[PDB]
């Protein structure tokens, strides 16, 4: 779950 | 192979708006118009997962010369709680490392989990990943803001  | 209720298909701007509805109630962190823009072009690296013709489940990734090195990273991969434990998210992972293994030229996949998500951990581990680095603060405005670094050796 990239971000960011 | 065969009686699964389970089906992945193409993501396209016909359906896009689905993808985005799922992501939101999975992932705690909003994406911007830009995310979604990038995923209509990145092919077969962004899939919509469907149990019973049902949309309830999705995958993002992105490729990533980091480091020296090519890279597949994945950006979500989730389905809503209801129907977790069904082998959704095997479907969706093993579309991913199938690319990856036809493509030859990957050395590595990753991606990043807060560090609470313990089922994850537990997904992603059975399928040979192992945390690499925890990075601090990696998340802006969510609690926990740590993160796990997981990733897979291909090369
Ligand atoms: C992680 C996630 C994608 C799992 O997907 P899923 O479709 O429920 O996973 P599967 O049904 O394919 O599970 C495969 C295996 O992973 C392991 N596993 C998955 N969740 C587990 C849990 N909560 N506890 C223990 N083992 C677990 C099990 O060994 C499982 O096999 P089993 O069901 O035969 O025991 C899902 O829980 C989710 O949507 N999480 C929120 C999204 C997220 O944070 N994703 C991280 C990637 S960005």
């Amino acid at each position: 779950m990239l971000g960011p | 192979m065969k009686g699964s209720r389970i089906e992945l298909g193409d993501v396209t701007p016909h359906n896009i708006k689905q993808l985005k509805r799922l992501n939101q109630v999975i992932f705690p962190v909003s994406y911007n118009d830009k995310f979604y823009k990038d995923v209509l072009e990145v092919g077969e690296l962004a899939k919509l997962a469907y149990f019973n013709d049902i949309a309830v489940g999705a995958v993002c990734c992105r490729v990533d010369h980091s480091q020296n090195q090519k890279r597949l990273y994945i950006m979500t991969l989730g389905c809503l709680a209801p129907y977790r434990r069904l082998g959704i998210g095997t479907k969706m992972l093993n579309h991913v490392l199938n690319i990856c293994e036809k493509d030859g030229t990957f050395d590595n996949i990753y991606l990043h989990v807060q560090i609470s998500n313990e089922s994850a951990i537990d997904f992603y581990r059975k399928f040979g990943f192992e945390i690499i680095e925890t990075k601090k603060n990696y998340y802006k405005r969510i609690e926990p803001a740590d993160a796990h670094v997981l990733q897979k050796n291909l090369k």
